[PDB]
């Protein structure tokens, strides 16, 4: 929303990090949001930039930051793979059990997309198994309707 | 020849008669012109798509069609854009030389065998094959004054009752309206659908029962009953034609018997086909029509006949309705032609100065009048033959050919008064003799011109099409000049000159000429006393040649290159982009801005400004938009300061000024197809399937590797889009299936809604026009928004949209790229300063060599010549360079003396390129052509000087030494006369301020630059050439 | 088909007219719009 916050934002999603490292350094708005509610933080779960990631956090991101539909950095660390950074968002107070608009989690959107190490991750974490999203579904039903044999093991 | 000619005056009178009357009607028939056609054929398919998303747009239309573009001819590459603006264009490049109406006819046809494959609403809105083309002859602008017009209610006029004529006006081949003619808009109401239980579906199926044509038949049709007495047509339903008619559908009848019509669920009216584009005039509405010339038609006539049809349409133009010409070529072309024909009169009458003061006498000062002129005349002819147009490059190409048909007649004339005043013989005889001493040199020149201008005829691709146009009218003007020279001149100096007698110079004249003459008869005699001394001391004028040679290689390798340089074509453009995902409001109060500072801090410059809100060159979106700037006459902007380059650069320091939004000014260039040199045009592929998000990575590696080489890569950057938020949305198939909802119903109720809906045809006023249902703008701006839209379940439930879908935000690409039949990006960039475009080419390949697996890449466009019509350059002089050594060695029959006059080449190189350096121009096309001729005039200077001496030595049994004194003694007069007329011919040009000074100063500088040296160093030099080529040899 | 003149006029034939501009060596065109819902249109060019 001001210059240095429009340029995190920017810099944040390209993984631009030493931008980011000066941005941080010159007090840009580690809670700028865009039009749709996304944060650095989102931007950088996003397409995954890991130091990125760690860097707004030193610099006081809040890692529970929702868009306008009720997603979290988490919930897209989660759905796109990012192993490393969902570890480290959940390492700084990320809810493991944040639900969206949809009342979809974390744990609903890596079962979808089969990523086992994050599902396990999040169930370290606390992720609640029984989660049901706004059509009654649960991690488990996801990954039956899937047909991933595998994730459906690990969440018996 | 000549001496067939001079005893029969009457058969060249009949000759050079013949060929003005030809030249005459060439004049009068030939098609005019700013430029011919250069850019190789290229076909565009063009299709629209409602509410679709580029992914959309690419996965069902542009990758189906770029699959069947196969088994068409010539076929160079082919490249594609699918956009979110629910757009796709597909661009076909064909060799040169391809017929283009037959590359279009073989696109059309196998479009045609794909259509089949094509979404139902695309087939529906038609898919466009055009031949694409970016050189209007004229935009006329249609404005409101009044405030009683919308500019969709303008362009509706403009459809209805003046595109057609416009399009049947005499010259003109195609015609654009900026907007469309109205169509039926019905803005739906989820909130009135669902009191009614009804949706966008029952809108749509209610309308295409209710405004429909439907065929009956016949009473007492055949076969009838005999006995039948009528038979007549039976008509029935037939198209709406009047909002008051769709307000009026039916669309339920409840219970109580009441009726749901169309207008209690919708606002119905006239508007635009689409709303992506808002186009102002100085604030005001406006449409418009995009004017093209026909193929051979006359650019100045048909600019005339538009304006005589607007006219005759005023009288029932609507209160307030204007015509405005943001844009018209037409006056400057008139400039241009003006100019010209200024230059070749100048140049005569130069000629005419010239030959009074050095001959003395009317009578020579007719024989060139009469010469230059049919030999110009005679030039129309052949290029009228030959297809070509009178333009702004067939043009120059006269001009520059000046020098060397003022010079062929002046030679002859000029010898022959020599020949006279030596030997005190008669015209008739001394015309014989005369001609003698130079017609096998004529001859001779004829070849060697022909050997340096032909091979640029042979270029390839668009450079080649330019040099082409200067090459044939040059060697065509140079054959008639010597073709005139061989017949008509020496007929005419036998009939027309005067006696002289033996040893008169005219020294003995009183007054100013008496003086002249003296003057220049010991300006000759020093001449020679000079050139003796220097004969006596060759050694060290090899060493001043060497140092020239070297300075021209230096000078040359520094000499920045371009195309064509750019004009105050009395227009110039601004781009406005704002960040991605920008609202059509925040762009518009931007355009308004910069329509603002034009208006008010350049009042005494602009006429007007063309603001259109949402249209782009590499993007289109409501975040884009281009202010499109006309200026005042010439005359009433006198000084550099109120000229194009200056405006343009006060308007981007202005702009640099202004917060979230890219904003810049720029002029036109000349031919927007040629790009830059310097510039590449390169494209990055995916040839392994990775995929958008990979691509997109390996782009951004490239883009990271060549900003790290400054000192080869400047401004390296994506054409296209980078990618956006958008609004994902999930319906649960399982959910619809159990609450009895149909995904077609739920598709449609959101793609109708959200994206609009092509529904079927009306007749509005007579004319057939479209009708469009989306849902009225207050109820499809939100996310929040998607929940108040509901769809019938089977057992007549309604079913809000919440309760069977779910979404999110995410990227995605709101224009995807392909590059023959592969995604791709496509990367500008330009050759940092001091280097070739083939090094920083060179390096962009080397930099793409380390990408990751399944990367590739290609050149296209202009790069695409280049790695092929530029690898000819050398091969093609190398040709002319034997060529022209061949004939000089068969006109003097020696293996050794050519070389005297070959050395001749860089006398006049080094003054246009020192000429050129010192007034900050670059080596472009005009410099190129001047070279050119400027060499081929002094090369000419050299044969006659060498064919003089060596005829001396060869026949009056003369020595090397008293030989070279005697020509160059000789030759001096007619040098410097043709010097001295071409030099003050060619200094307006130079000069010239204003419009289309930009191309007279490239034409004029190297050539005023070259002639100078040239004819000071050659003077002597050539001798030099000539004394030690033949005490080598 | 089941189109009369007029119909066919309006949707057809001043269609595809406004179409036929700046083909080279046309000299003329004429054009017919019927009952039974036919069209032809003529388009005659310059000899040669
Ligand atoms: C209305 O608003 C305008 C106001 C002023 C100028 C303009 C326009 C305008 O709409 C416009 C265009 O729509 C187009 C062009 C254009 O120059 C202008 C204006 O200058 C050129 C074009 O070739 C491209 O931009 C493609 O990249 C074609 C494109 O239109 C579409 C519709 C065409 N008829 C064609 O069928 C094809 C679909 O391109
Ligand atoms: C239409 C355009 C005309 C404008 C030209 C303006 C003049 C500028 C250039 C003139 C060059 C002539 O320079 C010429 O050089 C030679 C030697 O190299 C001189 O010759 C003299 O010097 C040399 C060497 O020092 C001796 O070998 C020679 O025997 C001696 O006579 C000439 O006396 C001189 O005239
Ligand atoms: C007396 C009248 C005047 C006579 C003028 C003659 C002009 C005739 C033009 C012929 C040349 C056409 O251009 C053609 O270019 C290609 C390269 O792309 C050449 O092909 C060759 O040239 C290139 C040089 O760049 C070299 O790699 C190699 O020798 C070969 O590829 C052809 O050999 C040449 O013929
Ligand atoms: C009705 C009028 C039709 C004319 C259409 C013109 C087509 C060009 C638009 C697309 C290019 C967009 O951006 C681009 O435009 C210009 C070329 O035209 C470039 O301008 C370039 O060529 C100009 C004209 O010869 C020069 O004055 C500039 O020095 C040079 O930079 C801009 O540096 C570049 O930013
Ligand atoms: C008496 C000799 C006449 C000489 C004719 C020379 C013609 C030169 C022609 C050059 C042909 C390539
Ligand atoms: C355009 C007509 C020019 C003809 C001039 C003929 C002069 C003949 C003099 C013998
Ligand atoms: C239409 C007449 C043009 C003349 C240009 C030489």
């Amino acid at each position: 929303g001001s210059d240095l916050g429009k340029k995190l934002l920017e810099a944040a999603r390209a993984g631009r990090d030493d931008e980011v490292r000066i941005l941080m350094a010159n007090g840009a708005d580690v809670n700028a949001a865009d039009v749709v509610g996304w944060t650095p933080l989102h931007l950088a779960a996003y397409w995954g930039h890991l130091e990125i990631v760690e860097v707004l956090l030193k610099n006081g991101a809040d890692v529970n930051a929702y868009d306008t539909l009720g997603s979290t950095p988490l919930h897209l660390a989660a759905h796109f793979g990012h192993l490393e950074i969902v570890e480290v968002l959940l390492k700084n107070g990320a809810d493991v059990n944040a639900k969206d608009d949809n009342g979809i989690t974390p744990l609903h959107l890596a079962a979808n997309r089969g990523h086992l190490e994050i599902v396990e991750v999040l169930l370290k974490y606390g992720a609640d198994v029984n989660a049901q999203d706004k059509f009654g579904k649960t991690a488990f039903d996801i990954s039956i309707n899937n047909g991933n044999e595998d994730l459906a093991e690990i969440l018996q | 020849m000549p001496n067939f000619f001079i005893d029969r005056p009457i058969f060249a009178w009949v000759i050079a008669i013949i060929i003005m009357l030809a030249g005459g009607l060439a004049i009068l028939k030939l098609p005019v012109a700013q430029y011919p056609t250069i850019a190789p054929p290229a076909v565009t398919i063009s299709a629209s798509y409602p509410g679709a998303d580029a992914k959309t747009v690419q996965d069902t239309v542009t990758q189906v069609i770029e699959q069947n573009m196969n088994g068409i001819d010539n076929l160079m590459y082919m490249s594609s854009n699918s956009d979110s603006t629910g757009t796709v264009q597909i661009t076909l490049t064909f060799e040169s030389g391809t017929d283009a109406d037959i590359a279009q006819v073989q696109v059309q046809n196998k479009l045609q065998l794909a259509m089949p494959l094509l979404p139902q609403e695309v087939q529906q809105q038609g898919v466009s094959v055009e031949k694409s083309s970016s050189s209007f002859l004229m935009v006329v602008g249609v404005i409101n004054t009044d405030g009683t017009m919308t500019q969709e209610d303008i362009s509706d006029y403009v459809a209805a009752n003046m595109k057609d004529a416009i399009s049947r006006t005499s010259g003109v081949g195609d015609v654009q309206l900026f907007g469309s003619q109205y169509a039926m808009r019905i803005w739906m109401n989820p909130n009135e659908l669902n009191k009614f239980q009804l949706t966008p579906v029952d809108v749509i199926t209610a309308i295409k029962a209710q405004n429909a044509q439907v065929a009956a038949g016949q009473l007492g049709g055949t076969p009838p009953v005999k006995g039948q007495q009528l038979n007549a047509s039976i008509i029935a339903q037939t198209r709406l034609t009047s909002t008051e008619e769709f307000g009026k559908i039916l669309l339920k009848v409840n219970q109580d018997g009441s009726r749901v019509l169309l207008r209690d669920v919708a606002k119905i009216e006239l508007g635009g086909e689409n709303y992506d584009i808002i186009a102002e005039f100085n604030g005001q509405p406006a449409s418009g029509l995009g004017i093209k010339l026909a193929t051979g038609a006359n650019a100045l006539d048909t600019a005339a006949a538009i304006r005589a049809e607007l006219a005759k349409m005023e009288p029932f133009f609507p209160s307030g309705l204007k015509i405005v010409y943001p844009y018209d070529t037409t006056p400057f072309v008139k400039i241009s032609i003006h100019e010209v024909v200024k230059t070749l009169v100048e140049a005569i009458i130069l000629v005419f100065l010239v030959m009074y003061l050095f001959l003395q006498n009317f009578r020579a000062t007719l024989i060139p009048t009469i010469a230059v002129p049919v030999v110009l005349l005679g030039t129309f002819a052949v290029l009228a033959a030959f297809g070509f147009s009178i333009n702004t490059l067939t043009m120059f190409g006269m001009v520059l050919a000046i020098g060397l048909l003022v010079d062929d007649a002046i030679v002859v004339v000029e010898n022959v008064e020599r020949v006279m005043a030596e030997e005190g013989l008669p015209p008739k005889e001394a015309t014989r003799k005369s001609m003698g001493q130079i017609q096998g040199a004529l001859v001779g020149i004829a070849m060697v011109l022909s050997a340096v201008f032909v091979p640029m005829a042979f270029f390839g691709g668009s450079t080649g099409a330019i040099y082409r146009q200067f090459s044939i009218t040059i060697v065509s003007a140079m054959a008639l000049s010597v073709l005139v020279a061989l017949i008509l001149t020496p007929a005419l100096c036998a009939t027309m000159l005067k006696p002289i007698a033996k040893g008169d110079h005219g020294e003995g004249k009183k007054g100013f000429f008496g003086w002249f003459n003296r003057m220049f008869e010991k300006s000759t005699h020093h001449y020679t006393d000079s050139v003796g001394g220097i004969l006596r001391s060759t050694g060290r004028y090899l060493v001043l040649y060497l140092i020239i040679v070297v300075g021209m290689a230096y000078l040359f390798v520094r000499l920045p290159s371009s195309f064509l340089p750019d004009e105050d074509q009395g227009v110039f453009m601004t781009m406005v982009q704002l960040p991605a995902g920008a609202t059509q409001e925040r762009t518009q109060k931007v355009l308004n801005e910069v329509t603002h500072y034009y208006l008010t801090k350049e009042k005494n410059n602009v006429e007007s400004v063309f603001a259109v809100n949402g249209f782009g060159f590499a993007g289109r979106g409501q975040n884009t938009g281009i202010a499109f700037v006309s200026l005042k006459d010439w005359a009433d902007r006198p000084g550099e300061e109120n000229k194009v380059e200056a405006i343009t650069m006060r308007a981007t320091r202005a702009f640099s000024q202004i917060k979230d939004a890219m904003v810049f000014a720029f002029n036109l260039p000349a031919i927007v197809e040629l790009g830059t040199a310097t510039g590449f045009d390169f494209e990055l592929i995916d040839q392994a399937g990775l995929g958008h998000e990979k691509l997109t990575q390996a782009r951004n590696q490239l883009l990271a590797e060549a900003a790290k080489h400054p000192d080869m890569l400047t401004s390296v950057r994506p054409n296209g889009l980078e990618d956006t938020p958008q609004f994902k949305i999930d319906i649960d198939q399982e959910k619809a299936q159990a609450l009895g909802v149909s995904i077609n119903d739920i598709n449609t109720t959101l793609g109708a809604a959200w994206g609009g809906s092509y529904v079927n045809d009306f007749i509005d006023r007579g004319r057939v026009k479209k009708v469009y249902v989306m849902s009225e703008a207050k109820y499809r701006m939100l996310p929040d928004d998607i929940g108040d839209w509901y769809v019938r379940a089977a057992d007549g439930q309604m079913v809000p949209f919440s309760a069977f879908s779910s979404s999110r935000w995410e990227y995605g690409s709101p224009r995807l790229e392909r590059y023959n039949g592969l995604p791709s990006m496509e990367i500008l960039g330009q050759a940092a300063p001091g280097k070739s475009t083939g090094e920083a080419m060179e390096l962009m390949e080397q930099l793409a060599s380390k990408l990751p697996t399944g990367v590739g890449y290609d050149w296209t466009g202009m790069s695409y010549q280049e790695r092929l019509s530029g690898n000819q350059a050398p091969s093609l002089y190398a040709i002319s360079l034997i060529v022209v050594f061949l004939c000089l060695a068969a006109l003097y029959e020696s293996w050794s003396i050519p070389f005297s006059v070959m050395l001749v080449v860089p006398l006049g190189v080094i003054g246009a390129l020192l000429a050129a350096t010192f007034r900050g121009l670059t080596n472009d096309v005009y410099f190129q052509v001047g070279l050119l001729t400027t060499i081929g005039l002094s090369a000419k200077n050299a044969i006659l000087i060498v064919e003089f001496a060596k005829d001396l030595m060869d026949k009056e049994g003369k020595g090397l030494i008293e030989a070279t004194l005697d020509a160059v003694r000789m030759r001096l007069r007619p040098i410097l006369m043709t010097s001295l007329a071409f030099i003050l011919g060619v200094m307006p040009l130079v000069i010239s301020t204003g419009a289309g000074s930009g191309a007279q100063n490239a034409v004029g500088t190297g050539v005023m630059g070259g002639m100078v040296t040239a004819t000071v160093l050659a003077i002597f030099f050539v001798p030099v050439f000539f004394v030690v080529v033949r005490r080598r040899f």
